[PDB]
RNA sequence: CGCGACCUCAGAUCAGACGUGGCGACCCGCUGAAUUUAAGCAUAUUAGUCAGCGGAGGAAAAGAAACUAACCAGGAUUCCCUCAGUAACGGCGAGUGAACAGGGAAGAGCCCAGCGCCGAAUCCCCGCCCCGCGGCGGGGCGCGGGAAAUGUGGCGUACGGAAG
């Protein structure tokens, strides 16, 4: 029963909510599991990126956001190729792909165009055989200052 | 080939024998109801020494899952000696008793005497 | 009664051999709590089930 | 007599059975010992010759299967017994060899785009 | 190729040709038991679609299943509930008739695993469905590396849980505006996060 | 005469000891255990009594193979190898 | 009349495997109440909740858009924070009640059928030799058998693909 000025409130309380109590005392433990397998993952993705591979620069869908810029899915098939890239072998050096993004704009193409051109030459390339240097790989002096990027690969600013 | 009875019946189709490319089990289980196992000991008991002494039996506890003719076979192969007939009650214990009747050319209180009870 | 199977005759023959008192050399061991045996079943008092 | 397993795995098929046979005989003498009421010194052996009964028959038992499992080992079909028994989830399992089995489209995926050990710079 | 031929010939169920051969089928599946071995796929065609490689160890079962709604079972028509829970006669069982043949071509082909199914006939009283099952323990299964997927223990049942396409339409996933009330996995999933008090530790 | 006359002509059981459960709930008419249901294959048990679950579930009984299956687990259930003799 | 093919349904203690039951916290599929709340009560609410039934797994389910959007656009699924006790539902009463965007945890993609091309180029199984494995696999060697043109295998799948 309401007493004086009060607020007209609702709890939702009225279903059978303490079987489905979700409570926190994970969090610190939790908190820990994930930093344990970030750092296991790290030490196993072993000179690569431990945040992973490249996202492109995505403007925000909506009114709302449309003035920021992200971290999108992956690169469009066409900034690959006017960047000249094999949409199956930029997977396996470290450039996320999605088929699915359309480019509509030359500012955001030509953006991620030189986004990537940014990439390769930041991008140090080891041989698949240590005994064996073969033509697309780097060279021995700049193969040996390769260490892992703590932090999102080429952070993406606004 | 004609059809006598208006009724269709199944023809006796050809059936071969088990012909397996291994045994399912590798061995054969043994005889774990030995001539040993099937006879645990004799009562020597004072109504039972009076059965050895009066009516020339031996008196036995067997295995439950011994027949008249398992005690038979076993006490024949056990003691040397034949048997007359068998007669089997479970006790109220669970253990089953063998008056075990010898055929009368066999002295019981000899052979009680030889089995070592006194 | 008189007339019985030999499934029942077995669970007679089992609560027979369970219905005796403790050995008293139990008593004289080291983490010895038995006093008495507190399973003991009459055939007044308790009908044994059945 | 003290019977260990050591001196019984080189005694013969033959060999055995008969000392088995001989410690049944001990064993029968000694159930009687218990009844004809007396001899402590006898009562406290029938453990003796219970436990060397399972030491016999073991080495019987254990000679049995090492044979068996050594006559079917080249053969493709074995009795169930000589099988591997792990959980029945992990026999059920594919194999060492099908789980190894990749299509000739992923061996291609493997062959013309092979994962590249790379490092970006800062 | 051939299939496409026969593809867009079963798009024509009203034609003279097809509805002689949905009708004369259709008796003679009448007279057959309600679950029986198949020798073949009715359709070679919709079976190909559906992933029937025609190899040793695939399976086609014929199962019937008796066609109309779902009537409550209650004694005399008595629900004795609320004027809501009254209703038995016009209700409607959750699960379409095809994943009900499926899940009794699957219960009975235990050993078996369930891929798919397709529609073969129907009469007033019955549907009639052709149900592939597959052999997860077959050499010719167990070894293909594309098929090997039934042969893992993850797959067993997949009828009775609605993983199978026809099992899949009655739980109502899929993305979009259309498909809020199952978004994570399943509309038991949906209920429980809306449903459950994320008391934070700190909070 | 419902009460202390009635109780005498009692003297001709129902149940009996059931064959899968032990208990002495097989009903010798109907045929089926009241605690397990023995023709049925499938052991009887009820979400609505959690107490007579835990009578009978894998905690009560040995374990007599299930109790080797937490032992022979912990070592990855090898097969075959004896360890190195004297 | 007989004989050989096929199709179709049979029988076998046929050769070899496989399913059943249990556990059930968590997960999937169904089925599914009434207490209660509305100061009565029937729709609603309790609640797709308890009970019932089935099926699993070390996780399950979900999952690479027949999507969101209406922006200068995002880009599988799952989970967390927020959106939000909001839009909306409701004897518009009691009560019920998401989603997208955004910030994160994680991050991975793929395969067929069809259409077509190559002489079925594909597969299972039995005999012997030979390595060899307590996950039964490897190499031979057989006018040895079978499946399969009512379609196996390779290329290839909407991001296009193939051939020259």
């Amino acid at each position: 029963a309401p007493s004086r000025n009060g607020m007209i409130l609702k709890p939702h309380f009225h279903k059978d909510w303490q079987r489905r109590v979700a409570t926190w005392f994970n969090q610190p433990a939790r908190k820990i599991r994930r930093r344990k397998a970030r750092q296991a993952r790290a030490r196993r993705i072993a000179p690569r990126p431990a945040a992973g591979p490249i996202r492109p620069i995505v403007r925000c869908p909506t009114v709302r956001y449309h003035t920021k810029v992200r971290a999108g899915r992956g690169f469009s098939l066409e900034e690959l190729r006017v960047a000249g890239i094999h949409k199956k072998v930029a997977r396996t050096i470290g450039i996320s792909v999605d088929p699915r993004r359309r480019n509509k704009s030359t500012e955001s193409l030509q953006a991620n165009v030189q986004r990537l051109k940014e990439y390769r030459s930041k991008l140090v390339l080891f041989p698949r055989k240590p005994s064996a240097p073969k033509k697309g790989d780097s060279s021995a002096e700049e193969l040996k200052l390769a260490t892992q990027l703590t932090g999102p690969v080429m952070p993406i600013r606004n | 080939k004609i059809r006598t009875s208006p009724t269709f019946r199944r023809p006796k189709t050809l059936r071969l024998r088990r012909q397996p490319k291994y045994p399912r089990k590798s061995a054969p289980r043994r005889n774990k109801l030995d001539h040993y196992a099937i006879i645990k000991f004799p009562l020597t008991t004072e109504s039972a020494m009076k059965k050895i002494e009066d009516n020339n039996t031996l008196v036995f506890i067997v295995d439950v899952k011994a027949n008249k003719h398992q005690i038979k076979q076993a006490v024949k192969k056990l003691y040397d000696i034949d048997v007359a007939k068998v007669n089997t009650l479970i006790r109220p214990d669970g253990e089953k008793k063998a008056y075990v009747r010898l055929a009368p050319d066999y002295d019981a209180l000899d052979v009680a005497n030889k089995i070592g009870i006194i | 009664s008189s007339h019985k199977t030999f499934r029942i005759k077995r669970f007679l023959a089992k609560k027979q051999k369970q219905n005796r008192p403790i050995p008293q050399w139990i008593w004289m061991k080291t983490g010895n709590k038995i006093r008495y045996n507190s399973k003991r079943r009459h055939w007044r008092r308790t009908k044994l089930g059945l | 007599a003290k019977i260990k397993a050591r001196d019984l795995r080189g005694k013969k098929k033959e060999e055995l059975l008969k000392q088995l046979d001989d410690l049944k005989v001990e064993l029968s003498q000694l159930r009687v010992a218990k009844v004809t009421g007396g001899a402590a010194s006898k009562l406290s052996k029938i453990r003796v010759v219970r436990k060397s009964i399972a030491r016999v028959l073991t080495v019987i038992n254990q000679t049995q299967k090492e044979n068996l499992r050594k006559f079917y080992k080249g053969k493709k079909y074995k009795p169930l017994d000589l099988r591997p028994k792990k959980t029945r989830a992990m026999r059920r399992r594919l194999n060492k060899h099908e789980e190894s089995l990749k299509t000739k489209k992923q061996q291609r995926k493997e062959r013309l785009y092979p994962l590249r050990k790379y490092a970006v710079k800062a | 190729g051939a299939y496409k031929y026969i593809q867009e010939l079963w798009r024509k169920k009203q034609s003279d040709v097809m509805r002689f051969l949905l009708r004369v089928r259709c008796w003679q599946y009448r007279q057959l038991s309600a679950l029986h071995r198949a020798p073949r796929p009715t359709r070679p065609d919709k079976a190909r679609r559906l992933g029937y490689k025609a190899k040793q160890g695939y399976v086609i079962y014929r199962i019937r299943v008796r066609r109309g709604g779902r009537k409550r079972p209650v004694p005399k028509g008595a629900t004795y509930g609320k004027p809501v829970h009254h209703g038995v006669n016009q209700l409607k069982f959750a699960r379409s008739l095809q994943s009900v043949a499926e899940e009794r071509a699957g219960r009975h082909c235990g050993a078996l695993r369930v891929l798919n199914s397709y529609w073969v006939g129907e009469d007033s009283t019955y549907k009639f469905f052709e149900v592939i099952l597959i052999d997860p323990f077959h050499k010719a299964i167990r070894r293909n590396p594309d098929t090997q997927w039934i042969t893992k223990p993850v797959h067993k049942h997949r009828e009775m849980r609605g993983l199978t396409s026809a099992g899949r339409k009655s739980r109502g996933l899929g993305k979009g505006h259309k498909f809020h009330h199952t978004i994570g996995g399943s509309r038991r999933a949906a209920w429980r996060r809306r449903n459950t008090l994320q008391l934070h530790r700190y909070r | 005469t419902k009460g202390t006359s009635s109780f005498g002509k009692r003297r001709n059981k129902t149940h009996t000891l059931c064959r899968r459960c032990g208990s002495k709930a097989y009903h010798l008419q109907k045929s089926t255990c009241g605690k397990c249901g023995y023709p049925a294959k499938r052991k009887r048990k009820y979400n609505w009594s959690a107490k007579a679950k835990r009578r009978n579930t894998t905690g009560t009984g040995r374990m007599r193979h299930l109790k080797i299956v937490y032992r022979r687990f912990r070592h990855g259930f090898r097969e075959g190898t004896t360890p190195k003799p004297k």
